[PDB]
């Protein structure tokens, strides 16, 4: 049935039901919708239930090329010899690529403003347009890509299309390798502890399962929290002087009409290096825009993203927080007391245990995003933990590992190492002005610098390999 | 034969032994045995008065109301880190996972 059109439980449902003391949702009988997750290989049905991963797990740039083949080559512009990734043909942003539009059936995109009439992007991953952000990175992304292929072929005028789309996508998956373990990885732990925990790559294990975790799909929604409400577009002197600069996220979810319509990717772009993130903190979790106004624009209500990650973790057949403290080698709170201690925070723990009775039974995505940060990390023990067991697979198990002998050239890799998000930005966009240290907040001007300064890729060493 | 030089696009033979490990459209590894109302498929929460461990289980709304849920005076900058940091997760998250929903 259509979980958005009933509140039954029916198959494929699992609706979130409304408490009475509910402050946003005062029908009873109301609930915020829940489809349950596909179930992988539907044939056998007395086996314990498990969950599809549609895309590759290894960082490999997936979101950007796609993880089907079909799909893969539909995303390539295939009216050329050139390697290219396929572009908008109707609408350009100051004269630079936009990503091609996509064909869905009751596309959401078309219903944030229903006059404007422009459709979700079509990217590598189907989220693409969740917020005109996440399109943004997209964008940037698949135009890298085109100017990869682009220095490419002059430096190589007789390799074929495939070899340029090949290369070019070699080159960028190592770019969000290295930006992810190099740059972000050491902000999420804290870089002591990640050079300690995830250690330097010694080089492929074939024995290594680099799958993703079913509960990784869940810790690694630690993101909601460090969420603003708004979505923040500046200016080419990184200054909010457009009467429309901070758009609340309500009215942004799958809002591509406003890349098209107002102001391309730079704005956007200059919006998340200036402004700071918002920190996850015990009393401030998730804002409203999220926990009571998710998609508000393009679904019959508000859904709630803190109600729907704590459904999908018991829907994924997920043990509780306990269960995951015992995986991680941490202590596992039986009480109050234990509880406050685990959280240093008395009153949360007493809210934890009023809701929930026992600490073995509270859902992980919340126990794991309400434990104190670590110094110098976003996250508490176990998101720790998770997260270097995750990207320690990643690494270690994937046969393409940038560092891998014989993957890229030792020229090429010495190349590479000189990469960065700030680079891509500078070489992609009408931006002149970056932060060096990207992830960082950075109060403009304060750590902002011309593109002149910021190291550039050196593709020389690919000339006739 | 697995390739040497490039990755295939749904990440089949990156393994050359279980070529399939880190493909796309496989299930989710499990790091511990799932955990369901009925030891297979229903997930806990599903019938109002079954209990997990001794105990009722709240509903993810109320948890939401009551411990996620804050005022705007408390709304906190990271002074540590840009908007970018968090888009560059979600970015790398779409990189990683996907779990298709049932459809209607
Ligand atoms: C709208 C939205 C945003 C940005 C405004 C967002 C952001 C993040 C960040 C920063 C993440 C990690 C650093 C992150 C990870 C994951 N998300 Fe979240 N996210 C948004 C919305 C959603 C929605 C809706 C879902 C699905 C909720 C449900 O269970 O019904 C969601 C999920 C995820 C996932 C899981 C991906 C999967 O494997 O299916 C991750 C890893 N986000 N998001
Ligand atoms: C395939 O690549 C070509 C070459 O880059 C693209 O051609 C550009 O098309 C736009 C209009 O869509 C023109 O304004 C440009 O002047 C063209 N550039 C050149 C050098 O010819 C073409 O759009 C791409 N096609 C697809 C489907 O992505
Ligand atoms: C919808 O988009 C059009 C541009 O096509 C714009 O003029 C209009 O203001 C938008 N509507 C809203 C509510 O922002
Ligand atoms: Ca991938
Ligand atoms: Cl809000
Ligand atoms: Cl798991």
């Amino acid at each position: 049935v259509d979980c958005e059109r009933t509140c039954a439980q029916l198959p494929p449902c699992f609706p979130i039901k409304i408490p009475p003391n509910d402050p946003r949702i005062k029908n009873q009988r109301d609930c915020i919708p829940f489809f349950r997750s596909a179930p992988s290989c539907p044939q056998n049905k007395n086996r314990v239930r498990n969950q599809i991963n549609a895309l590759t797990s290894f960082v490999d740039a997936s979101m950007v090329y796609g993880s089907e083949v079909s799909l893969s080559l539909r995303l390539r512009n295939r009216t050329n010899y050139l390697g290219l990734l396929a572009i908008n043909q109707r609408f350009q942003d100051n004269g630079r690529a936009l990503l091609p539009f996509d064909n869905l059936h009751d596309d959401p995109c078309l219903l944030t403003n229903r006059s404007a009439r422009i459709p979700c992007f079509l990217a590598g991953d189907t989220r693409s347009t969740e917020t005109p952000k996440l399109a943004a990175m997209h964008t940037l992304f698949m135009r890298e890509h085109n100017r990869l292929a682009t220095e490419l072929r002059r430096l190589n005028p007789r390799w074929n299309g495939d070899k340029l789309y090949n290369e070019a996508r070699k080159i960028m998956g190592a770019m969000v390798q290295i930006i992810t373990y190099r740059d972000f990885l050491p902000l999420v732990l804290g870089k002591a502890r990640a050079r300690r925990t995830l250690g330097h790559y010694r080089g492929y294990c074939s024995n290594v399962d680099p799958r993703v975790a079913n509960v990784f799909t869940l810790a690694f929604r630690f993101g909601h929290t460090m969420l603003q409400p708004f979505m923040f577009r500046l200016d080419s002197q990184y200054r909010a002087s457009a009467p429309n600069s901070h758009v609340p996220l309500s009215s942004a979810f799958f809002a591509s009409w406003r890349i098209v319509y107002e102001g391309g990717i730079d704005p956007i772009l200059r919006g998340l290096m200036a402004t700071p993130a918002k920190l996850n903190r015990q009393d401030a979790m998730l804002v409203d825009e999220l926990r009571d106004r998710l998609f508000r624009q393009v679904r019959r209500i508000g859904l709630d993203l803190a109600a729907l990650n704590m459904q999908r973790s018991r829907d994924h057949g997920l043990p509780g927080y306990n269960a995951w403290r015992r995986f991680c080698g941490l202590s596992q709170p039986r009480n109050l007391a234990q509880l406050s201690r685990v959280l240093k925070n008395q009153d949360l723990a007493r809210k934890f245990l009023n809701l929930y009775g026992t600490p073995d039974n509270i859902d992980i995505w919340i126990g794991a995003i309400a434990e104190p940060l670590l110094p110098g990390a976003r996250v508490g023990p176990l998101l720790a933990c998770l997260f270097e067991n995750q990207f320690r697979r990643a690494r270690d198990g994937d046969r393409f590992w940038w560092q891998k002998r014989g993957v890229f050239t030792k020229r090429q890799r010495k190349a590479l190492s000189r990469i960065s998000l700030s680079r891509i930005i500078c070489d992609n966009t009408g931006i002149t002005t970056v932060s060096r240290d990207i992830f960082r907040a950075n109060i403009y001007p304060r750590g902002f610098v011309n593109c002149s300064r910021i190291p550039r890729l050196n593709l020389s060493a690919w000339r006739g390999t | 034969r697995c390739s040497d030089k490039y990755r295939t696009i749904t990440g089949r033979c990156n393994n050359k032994r279980r070529p399939l490990l880190g493909a796309s459209n496989q299930a989710l590894a499990r790091w511990l045995p799932a955990e369901y109302e009925d030891g297979l498929s229903l997930p806990f929460g599903w019938t109002p008065s079954r209990r997990r461990n001794g105990f009722l289980l709240p509903l993810v709304r109320a948890v939401s109301n009551q411990i996620v849920r804050f005022p705007n005076e408390r709304l906190t900058s990271d002074r540590g880190r840009a908007l970018m940091f968090m888009q560059w997760g979600q970015f790398i998250d779409h990189d990683l996972d996907f779990s298709p929903e049932s459809p209607a």
